[PDB]
């Protein structure tokens, strides 16, 4: 399984 | 910078003349990831070769084989081409059944 | 007694051709179980081992929305990085990462993984105490200090040492009859005459899982580690693979060479010769 998104909005580089 | 590809062109199984088998060309080692591959017998581009999906080593360089079915015979000629970014024009890489 | 679980995803700009390509590929160890490709006619996370095919709807639609909202997140990415280093909108870059953990024969996080790279050069890694992380330059230390106000280390930490070390566990179990199984290499030792007074002798390994092997020639004892022509493993296209190592030798001489074979699959290491 591939790291969970999380409750907010994923991150950006 | 760019990584030109390291190219092998090998069978499945040893190589047994009028047994059918797997013409394998596995390539390695080359960065941006678009690359040129195609199978040719005698010179001419096999049509339904398939890959594997595209991943990467350690070091960031990409990895794919191409394959299809094929049957080895006494003067079939089976070669690999291959065309990259880092190539000033495709290499061709022909296929020894002692390689 | 040695497993691991690693995603790989490439995300790759092409100005003037649409908008960036996102492809993830995940394995545990040698082997590939899933892909998803953001240029499919639908996208939608693949089956790519018959071990996880039994997961259920919401296994793969998890998978899916994970992969989909990484595909649109990466092309935000591909753009802030391309201001980062003040380039032009004409090139094409890509953002490689791959993360994932290790096991030991006994169970729990043996350690940690997650590593990203810009156009093929380190960029910015999570450390192994995976709480704190190494930027490479400038330009990652921006990405830093967005993750670290986002504590995205925290929630990398919690996903490694929790649901990927219980994932891997699972698939181990449901794919036990393959990714527990190890095959030992077939071997043999072929001479090849290269003029009046030398000859090759290439030891060949074949249908050996996992990749890991070593293929030394000794002369005498001494490893002739120098002159030895060693390829890259590769893959068979069954899940197996395939490797050699040749060295040139006098002819007349070849009986002071010996060609030694270590892998999982075997009861002992073996030790080879040619055999006329």
């Amino acid at each position: 399984l591939p790291e969970p998104l999380p409750q907010g909005q994923l991150t950006a580089y | 910078i760019q990584r030109t590809p390291k190219i092998q062109v090998y069978s499945r199984h040893p190589a047994e003349n009028g047994k059918s088998n797997f013409l394998n060309c596995y390539v390695s080692g080359f960065h941006p990831s678009d690359i040129e591959v195609d199978l040719l017998k005698n010179g001419e581009r096999i049509e339904k070769v398939e890959h594997s999906d595209l991943s990467f080593s350690k070091d960031w360089s990409f990895y794919l084989l191409y394959y299809t079915e094929f049957t080895p015979t006494e003067k079939d000629e089976y070669a690999c081409r291959v065309n990259h970014v880092t190539l000033s024009q495709p290499k061709i890489v022909k296929w020894d059944r002692d390689m | 007694g040695s497993h691991s679980m690693r995603y790989f995803y490439t995300a790759m700009s092409r100005p003037g051709r649409g908008e960036p390509r996102f492809i993830a590929v995940g394995y545990v160890d040698d082997t590939q179980f899933v892909r998803f490709d953001s240029d499919a006619a639908s996208p939608r996370t693949e089956p790519r081992a018959p071990w996880i095919e039994q997961e259920g709807p919401e296994y793969w639609d998890r998978n899916t929305q994970i992969f989909k909202t990484n595909t649109q997140t990466y092309r935000e990415s591909l753009r802030n990085l391309r201001g980062y280093y003040n380039q032009s909108e004409a090139g094409s870059h890509i953002i490689q990462r791959m993360y994932g953990c290790d096991l030991g024969p006994d169970g729990r996080l043996l350690r940690g993984h997650d590593q990203s790279a810009y156009d093929g050069k380190d960029y910015i890694a999570l450390n192994e105490d995976l709480s704190s992380w190494t930027a490479a330059d400038t330009a990652a230390q921006i990405t830093q200090r967005k993750w670290e106000a986002a504590r995205v280390a925290e929630q990398l930490r919690a996903y490694l040492e929790g649901l990927c070390v219980e994932w891997l566990r699972r698939y181990l179990e449901n794919g036990k009859e393959t990714l527990q199984r190890a095959d030992p290499p077939k071997t043999h030792v072929t001479h090849h005459p290269v003029s009046d007074h030398e000859a090759t002798l290439r030891c060949w390994a074949l249908g050996f899982y996992p990749a890991e092997i070593t293929l030394t020639w000794q002369r005498d004892g001494e490893d002739q580690t120098q002159d030895t022509e060693l390829v890259e493993t590769r893959p068979a296209g069954d899940r197996t693979f395939q490797k050699w190592a040749a060295v040139v030798v006098p002819s007349g001489e070849e009986q002071r060479y010996t060609c030694h074979v270590q892998h999982e699959g075997l009861p002992k290491p073996l030790t080879l010769r040619w055999e006329p």
